[PDB]
């Protein structure tokens, strides 16, 4: 279990972008989206939700 | 018009990054011949442009 808990709760996903490689009509405002980040200290993991 | 033979222009090729933000335009002039006076030379055509 713990192992999966780790993988899920400690990961580095890649969400696309609000800009839009191939965009629409005519839009301004292009940006990234940011999702799960790898964790970073004893304290983060150990809060991983079992 | 009597120098610029063509401009090849691409957006997404910046020189310090990419992304919708920057782009860069390569321009091909007409033969050194059809480009007589200093005024019609590169170290001159860019001056105007810039």
């Amino acid at each position: 279990d713990v192992i999966t808990a780790i993988k899920a709760q400690n990961a580095q996903v890649a969400a696309g972008q609000l800009g839009g490689t191939p965009p629409v009509k005519g839009q301004q405002l292009n940006a990234s989206i940011i999702a799960q980040t790898r964790l970073t200290s004893t304290e983060e993991f150990g809060k991983i939700l079992l | 018009k009597n120098n610029v033979e063509s401009v090849f222009a691409v957006n997404g090729f910046g020189f310090a990054g990419r992304g919708q933000n920057t782009g860069i335009a390569f321009v091909s002039l007409k033969d050194w011949a059809d480009r007589p006076g200093e005024e019609n030379k590169v170290e001159a055509i860019t001056m105007r442009a810039t």
